[PDB]
């Protein structure tokens, strides 16, 4: 098959290719490149989002996270505190603060390895969920503010606005600011790109193996299971290298830099960390074959106000001769992981 | 309903 060892893709487009987003996303589909849940995409030299970052001192980072983390022997539990609004300024000055700033390292597997031995000293805060986008008005391509996807149809058919889903977000972080293992909200894609500063460290389970990790998890946290069974959607729970390798659960690894796009696909789990100040901004967005995945997702039942996505627009406007059964509560399709979205076709 |  396409990428049999379903190992993290990186993908570099022309200026011509990179110009249509769905289509491209369809090519390295094509290319097996959701096999992995997670791949990169380096775009065109040429291109640039913004002209400079040097004016956004003022931009306020309206509910700071400090993360403070539990546990041991790999497996941890990270909460969060709010803390007090800060301008990016501040919040600059703390993360290349010495307190906070990035270890000394040679490679990334040292810095890897102080990130895990690390992880629960010295709580960073993590400049998370800012609404906004450093796009200019300009940009058309790759804008994750106006991606152009189906998803869209959430808004323009239903009203519906759902901060960071069809909306973007940005993420300022430090060293040592982590985010859980999770997929995305009623599994949808995500994308990321790094605006500036240290890299990103990211780390990802095949979709096909996804039901391995959460059965893992389940283990380890069987109150939490018990509680609600998508807990992982908390993204409370952090679960190093090591603890995958041991219990047999197959991932891979990869380090995004600045000026790269990450792509997640839809029921990739994955989670990371941040190496130093930086700054992400990213969204969620569909394909036609993320419908499916969108009617089986699996949601949180225990917390008031989680994303949940009325799937009847899709399933009437792209599945209408599998609608009648689907209201019925008789569609019993099973999803294939390994397959690309329809529209890769013409690649295939 | 948000992203968290
Ligand atoms: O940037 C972060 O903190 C984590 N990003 C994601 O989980 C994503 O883009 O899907
Ligand atoms: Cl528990
Ligand atoms: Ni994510
Ligand atoms: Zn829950």
């Amino acid at each position: 098959t396409l990428n049999p060892s379903a190992r993290i893709m990186t993908f570099y487009p022309t200026m011509e290719e990179f110009r249509n987003f769905s289509r491209y996303i369809a090519y390295i589909e094509s290319q097996g490149a959701h096999r992995a849940g997670l791949a990169k995409v380096v775009p065109p030299k040429e291109w640039k989002p913004r002209a400079s970052y040097d004016d956004i001192d003022d931009l306020v980072i309206p509910a700071p996270i400090q993360q403070l983390v539990t546990g041991q022997s790999g497996l941890f539990t990270q909460y969060n505190i709010q803390k007090k609004a800060m301008t990016v300024r501040e919040f600059r000055k703390i993360a290349n603060s010495d307190k906070y700033c990035t270890p000394r390292y040679s490679e990334f597997e040292e810095l890897e390895r102080k990130y895990w031995k690390n992880l629960t000293f010295n709580p960073p805060i993590y400049g998370a969920d800012v609404n906004g986008t450093l796009y200019e008005k300009h940009v058309d391509e790759w804008n994750i503010g106006r991606l152009r996807t189906i998803l869209d149809l959430v808004e323009k058919e239903s009203g519906i606005t759902i901060e960071g889903v069809n909306t973007p977000y940005l993420y300022f972080g430090m060293w040592k600011t982590s985010f859980a293992w999770h997929t995305e909200d009623m599994d949808l894609y995500s994308i990321n790109y790094l605006h500036f500063g240290e890299p990103k460290s990211w780390y990802s389970v095949p979709p096909e193996h996804g039901k391995r990790l959460e059965r893992l998890a389940k283990g380890f946290f069987p109150g939490s299971a018990q509680s609600c069974e998508a807990f992982l959607r908390h993204k409370m729970t952090l679960i190093s290298p090591l603890m995958l390798k041991k219990y047999g659960i197959p991932f891979d690894k990869v380090t995004q830099e600045a000026g790269e796009f990450m792509i997640t696909f839809p029921y990739g789990y994955h989670a990371g960390f941040n190496h130093g100040f930086n700054c992400a901004e990213s969204t969620n967005f569909a394909t036609r074959r993320w419908i499916e995945y969108g009617k089986q997702a699996v949601l949180c039942s225990c917390r008031k106000d989680m994303v949940k996505i009325s799937m009847d627009v899709f399933v009437r406007k792209f599945q209408p001769e599998r609608y009648k059964l689907w209201k019925a509560g008789k569609d019993n399709t099973v999803i294939d992981h390994t397959l690309p979205t329809p529209e890769a076709a013409e690649f295939l | 309903a948000r992203k968290s």
